[PDB]
This record gives C-alpha cells, sequence and structure tokens, in this order.
C-alpha cells in the first residue's frame, strides 16, 4: 500500500515562502535505495523537477531555481518538505511529490495546485441545472471561484458513471465550470442525487439536491 | 542541461491501432553503472502521471502488455500495441540519468473514433441564482465525436453573443466522446425581459443544427 499525499496552503502572496508537506506511507526513507522527489506542472504546460532526498540525506536541486529551495525529510513522520523562498507569480503550479526507488519517480501523489495572487479567496455558489428550472441529464454549476481547484462529486463519489464535468473557465478573476450526470429516468427524481462540491482554499464544502419541479 | 525532445506532439489513434511515441535525448542516457535511466509515464486527464515503463524497457508492476519500451543511448521509443479507450492522455519521458532531470514536452494521445453527433440540452436558471440578481442559462452538449462544434444562442429569435462562456471536457475513457457546455450569462433584470432562450449546435454529424428551447 504506497502512498503520497502532498499538502500547501493553495494560494500565497508574491514575496512570501511557499511551505509544502508530502506525508506518505507504505514505504520508509530512511530505508535505503529510498527517496522522495518535487515535481511541479504549471497548468496546461510541461513538468519541472524541482528537488530530491535520498535515505542518506544527499539532496538535489534544478539550478535554475536552486537557491530558492530547500528540500528536507522527518524520516520518523515519514515526510518530506519543501520551502521556495520569494514566490512569484509564476511559482504558480501543480505540485507533486513522488517516490524514487532507484530509477524514477514510479508513484505520484494528487499534486497541492499553488496560485500565487494578492487576491482574496472566494467560495463558489452552486446551482441546479434542472431541466428545467428514458435518461435524464442533471448538472451542477460553479461560479464565484478563487483560486483553482474545485472538487465536484455526486453523491458522494457513489455516482461516477456517466459524470461529465467540463474544465475551468476565468473571467474577470473567477472561475467557472459545471458538471453534469445522466442517469437513468427511473432514477431521479424518485432517488436523491446530489452534487458535493469542495474548495479547499475557502474550506469549503457545499451540496445541491437536484430538485424537479 | 539534457533536452528531451518528443515526437509527436499529438496523436490521433483509432481503438485496437498501433501507436509509437518518440523520444530523443541530447546527451546520452547511459549511466557509468551502466543502466540507462529512462522512465514512460501516462498523466490521465484530472489525474497525476502514472509511470508505464522504467529503464527503457521494463514494464511496472500493474501496467497492462499493451505497453513497451526500447531505445538505447539517446533514441527511445514507447510503443502501445493496441489502442484502448483509457490509454487517452499525455505521455511523457523522464530521464534520471543526468542531473538535472528533465522531462519530454508530452505527447497527447487522442482516440479516433466512430462519428458521433451530440445529445444536446438547454437550462434555464436556478431560483437560487435569480434571488441574487443573475441568470445562466446553461446548454450542453453531450457526447459528439467530434471535437470540433458551434453553438449559437438566440434571445426572442435573435442572436446573442454577449456572455457567452464556452469550455470542453476532456475526451472520455470509455466512449471516447467530448462534451461541451455552453452558457449565457445575464442578469435577473435582463433575463425577465424576454421569453424565448435557443442553443443550437452545429456539428459535422449533421447540416441541420439540434434545437433546443425553453420559453419561461
Amino acid at each position: 500500500q504506497i502512498t503520497l499525499e502532498e499538502s500547501g496552503p493553495g494560494i500565497l502572496q508574491p514575496s512570501q515562502t511557499l511551505s509544502l508537506t508530502c506525508s506518505f506511507s507504505g514505504f520508509s526513507l530512511s530505508s535505503s535505495a529510498m527517496s522522495v522527489g518535487w515535481i511541479r506542472q504549471p497548468s496546461g504546460k510541461g513538468l519541472e523537477w524541482l528537488a530530491h532526498i535520498w535515505w542518506n540525506d544527499d539532496k538535489y536541486y534544478n539550478p535554475a531555481l536552486k537557491s530558492r529551495l530547500t528540500v528536507s525529510k522527518d524520516s520518523s513522520d515519514n515526510q518530506v518538505f519543501l520551502k521556495i523562498a520569494s514566490v512569484v507569480t509564476a511559482d504558480t503550479a501543480t505540485y507533486y511529490c513522488a517516490r524514487i526507488p532507484g530509477f524514477g519517480f514510479d508513484y505520484w501523489g494528487q499534486g497541492t495546485t499553488l496560485t500565487v495572487s494578492s487576491a482574496t479567496t472566494t467560495a463558489p455558489s452552486v446551482y441546479p441545472l434542472v431541466p428545467g428550472c428514458s435518461s435524464v441529464t442533471l448538472g451542477c454549476l460553479v461560479k464565484g471561484y478563487f483560486p483553482e481547484p474545485v472538487t465536484v462529486k455526486w453523491n458522494y463519489g457513489a455516482l461516477s458513471s456517466g459524470v461529465r464535468t467540463v474544465s475551468s473557465v476565468l473571467q474577470s478573476g473567477f472561475y467557472s465550470l459545471s458538471s453534469l450526470v445522466t442517469v437513468p429516468s427511473s432514477t431521479w427524481p424518485s432517488q436523491t442525487v446530489i452534487c458535493n462540491v469542495a474548495h479547499p482554499a475557502s474550506k469549503t464544502e457545499l451540496i445541491k439536491r437536484i430538485e424537479p419541479r | 542541461d539534457v533536452v528531451m525532445t518528443q515526437t509527436p506532439l499529438s496523436l490521433s489513434v483509432s481503438l485496437g491501432d498501433q501507436a509509437s511515441i518518440s523520444c530523443r535525448s541530447s546527451q546520452s542516457l547511459v549511466h557509468s553503472n551502466g543502466n540507462t535511466f529512462l522512465q514512460w509515464y501516462l498523466q490521465k486527464p484530472g489525474q497525476s502521471p502514472k509511470l508505464l515503463i522504467y529503464k527503457v524497457s521494463n514494464r511496472f508492476s500493474g501496467v497492462p502488455d499493451r505497453f513497451s519500451g526500447s531505445g538505447s543511448g539517446t533514441d527511445f521509443t514507447l510503443k502501445i500495441s493496441r489502442m484502448e479507450a483509457e490509454d487517452l492522455g499525455i505521455y511523457f519521458c523522464s530521464q534520471t540519468t543526468h542531473v538535472p532531470w528533465t522531462f519530454g514536452g508530452g505527447t497527447k494521445l487522442e482516440i479516433k473514433r466512430a462519428d458521433a453527433a451530440p445529445t444536446v440540452s438547454i437550462f434555464p436558471p436556478s431560483s437560487e441564482q435569480l434571488t441574487s440578481g443573475g441568470a445562466s442559462v446553461v446548454c450542453f452538449l453531450n457526447n459528439f465525436y467530434p471535437k470540433d462544434i458551434n453553438v449559437k444562442w438566440k434571445i426572442d429569435g435573435s442572436e446573442r453573443q454577449n456572455g457567452v462562456l464556452n469550455s470542453w471536457t476532456d475526451q472520455d475513457s470509455k466512449d471516447s466522446t467530448y462534451s461541451m457546455s455552453s452558457t449565457l450569462t445575464l442578469t435577473k433584470d435582463e433575463y425577465e425581459r424576454h421569453n424565448s432562450y435557443t442553443c443550437e449546435a452545429t456539428h459535422k454529424t449533421s447540416t441541420s443544427p439540434i434545437v433546443k428551447s425553453f420559453n419561461r
């Protein structure tokens, strides 16, 4: 059961220090051969290796960023840390930690998305798509929010087939998307259909029941 | 730094067909030890990268037989022998033999399937949005191929282009289709001013638009 999970602020103002944590299980550093690395990807762009720390405390840094970067570990707590000093707009990216046994990267955590902005965090408003107010298409629309990302689920994740979630659109400083599911008629409205929208940056966990009229 | 050149930038593959992805190195990827550390990853839409092939040719616990790697020194190839629906996403090569560790630019692999006409749905603004002074009319083109689609909005039979935001999904993992939402956003006052609200998809499967309207 190898797993890796990263955590960050979600949003950070320019010039301040970014502090990322990589929590893991299924392996140990201080176990030998054994490394955890940091990789970043700006939206729709390439992957950039940042740094990695080995079991023996050997640290390796990307020269283009080196003097701003600091990797460290706490092997007893199964955690790796990355510090990025005086952060700029270009540091906006999804950050990953990944295990290195030998050779590469194998896994790969979920990523933590970071936005470098001077702006207030704004939670989303979530609205029915109801038709209209054999199979039926329903949805949740998902306006007003900052920064990215938002997570949208249906019936707390139990409804996953038929889900279509379009990519976000930025306009006037705010993002929006919509997520739709096609169910069976029989289905809805006889059974409950709920969207779960999470916005970690504003600590938002909201829910919309899809009601007919 | 070692520059990784990936070819092609994008590939459209029919199901069951073969696909090759090239990765070329600016320096030799043979380490002193003397392994060759070239890895292949698939990043699926909305997911983190997954290791497919490590050290040129080793296929990683869980990875289907359909994926294979070959090459030596400076020239490397990922092969997918039979294309399946779930093999959608962006493929990347890593070098880890030289610091700084560098990646290829990526190859977006898209699946080429039979043509599919969209299923169109229109959604009036919700009462909860209307209560706060806003009105978004959403319309919602499900499961076309190919990706190229046009939406036209009509208010009382007159075309509207202001306040329209369009957005696509990523290609689907099971049926290989696209979806897109077109959203016309107005104020409550402006929405309450008009009656007929119309959206129409033209798509290459039909020269005639699929039209959906509500009146309120």
